[PDB]
């Protein structure tokens, strides 16, 4: 049995996130099926489950108002829509199958078959090219920040790739205006600092931009 | 929050894991059957088993004896026992229980298995630049690296004060040199970091608190 998750990616705060579960090797209607989340670097939330067999529903109290869950038997499927998104929303999201089991007479529920999980992204904003800033500084730590950018992911190199050695590029946070950020560093002899040339060169593809940071003491 | 669980634990190699998951008090965990999960980076968790008692319990398909699951009832906790530790049981352990139509998780702990030497972090924080000053914004940078194993906790403060909001940070994730690192962020008006003495990133790493401060 193979679960897959499907849906868009981002969403907009306000509106409703959708997603699908794809499921093969398998029957809807013989199992029990549930949506669990993730934000990122957090733990995981039980959304809700449903059952194959009845359609009826359990969801979590605290998501009551947004919760719904579905199936489609004819294309084996089943659904997950949560209204009035947020930034709590932002996570990765997992299809589950049910497993059950009958120990001393009692039922047994656990979290049996999952899918890959998928990332969705609650965020108002529109595609947005970065803003560099310069980092300014035996050895030297210097770089830039890569400010306000939409949507991931930019790429960060130095002097147009020809500095490689002790360079650090960091994973970008997504702040809370919905725009992301990240930095990347390099650490160069002190001595180098009045003689070299430091250039940070970060592309953002989805907007089409190219910026190139000159990186002075 | 219902189910307690440390945020990080290391153990060597062939040694043995205790990891805890304790219930608040209004949950009495000799009631509850405790169920336990592992998630390995990049992959959704794994079903390792449940635990009630010695007479109720069962462990998930293909998973060894060496996990198990036992309670601490002075503690009110449940605990995953896992024997003879090997790298790959390296990973996040989620707890869950049932309670009134429910599922309730814990925060889940990473257990680190020791692979390399302990190193404490090197931390670096520039101040807002001229240009984004300039620019009516204002951000301090906080990078940390060579630390494993690969949990810490960064704490930022304005003079001697604590401040939480506008707080970013990264998971820490490996460098070339095998070693962790992460960075963190505190947003402010270039108002809030003009009229103050110094800001401060911390940083916790086991035993050792690094802490670097810049000023105006």
């Amino acid at each position: 049995v193979q679960l897959v998750e499907s849906g868009p990616g981002l969403v907009k705060p306000s509106e409703t996130l959708s997603l699908t579960c794809a499921v093969s090797g398998g029957s809807i209607s013989t199992n029990d099926w549930s949506w669990i989340r993730q934000p990122p670097g957090k733990g995981l939330e039980w959304i809700g489950g449903i059952s194959g067999s009845s359609g009826d529903t359990d969801y979590n109290p605290a998501l009551k108002s947004q919760v719904t869950i579905s199936t489609d038997t004819s294309k084996n499927q089943f659904s997950l829509k949560l209204t009035s998104v947020t930034a709590a929303d932002t996570a990765v999201y997992y299809c589950v199958r049910e497993g059950i089991v009958l120990v001393n007479l009692a039922v047994k529920n656990w979290f049996d078959v999952w899918g890959p999980g998928v990332l969705v992204t609650v965020s108002s904003a529109s595609t947005k090219g970065p803003s560099v800033f310069p980092l300014a500084p035996g050895t030297a730590a210097l770089g830039c920040l890569v400010k306000d950018y939409f949507p991931e992911p930019v790429t960060v190199s130095w002097n147009s790739g020809a500095l490689t050695s002790g360079v650090h590029t960091f994973p970008a946070v997504l702040q809370s205006s919905g725009l992301y950020s990240l930095s990347s560093v390099v650490t160069v002899p002190s001595s180098s600092l009045g003689t070299q040339t430091y250039i940070c060169n970060v592309n953002h593809k989805p907007s089409n931009t190219k910026v190139d940071k000159r990186v002075e003491p | 929050p219902v189910l307690t669980q440390p945020t990080s634990l290391s153990a060597s190699p062939g040694a043995s894991a205790r990891l805890s998951c304790t219930l608040s008090s209004g949950f009495t965990v000799g009631r509850y059957s405790i169920f336990w999960y592992q998630q390995k980076p990049g992959s959704p968790p794994r079903y390792l088993l449940y635990y009630f008692s010695d007479s109720s319990q069962h462990q998930g398909s293909g998973v060894p004896s060496r996990f198990s699951g036992s309670k601490d009832a002075s503690a009110n906790a449940g605990l995953l026992l896992i024997s003879g530790l090997q790298s790959e049981d390296e990973a996040d352990y989620h707890c869950a229980i049932w309670h009134s139509g429910a599922w309730v998780f814990g925060g889940g702990t990473r257990l680190t298995v020791l692979g390399q030497p302990k190193a404490a972090p090197s931390v670096t924080l520039f101040p807002p630049s001229s240009e984004e000053l300039q620019a009516n914004k204002a951000t301090l940078v906080c990078l940390i690296s060579d630390f494993y194993p690969g949990a810490v906790t960064v704490a930022w403060k304005a003079d001697s004060s604590p401040v939480k909001a506008g707080v970013e940070t990264t998971t820490p994730s490996k460098q070339s040199n095998n070693k962790y690192a992460a960075s963190s962020y505190l947003s402010l008006t270039p108002e809030q970091w003009k009229s103050h003495r110094s800001y401060s990133c911390q940083v916790t790493h086991e035993g050792s608190t690094v802490e670097k401060t810049v000023a105006p």
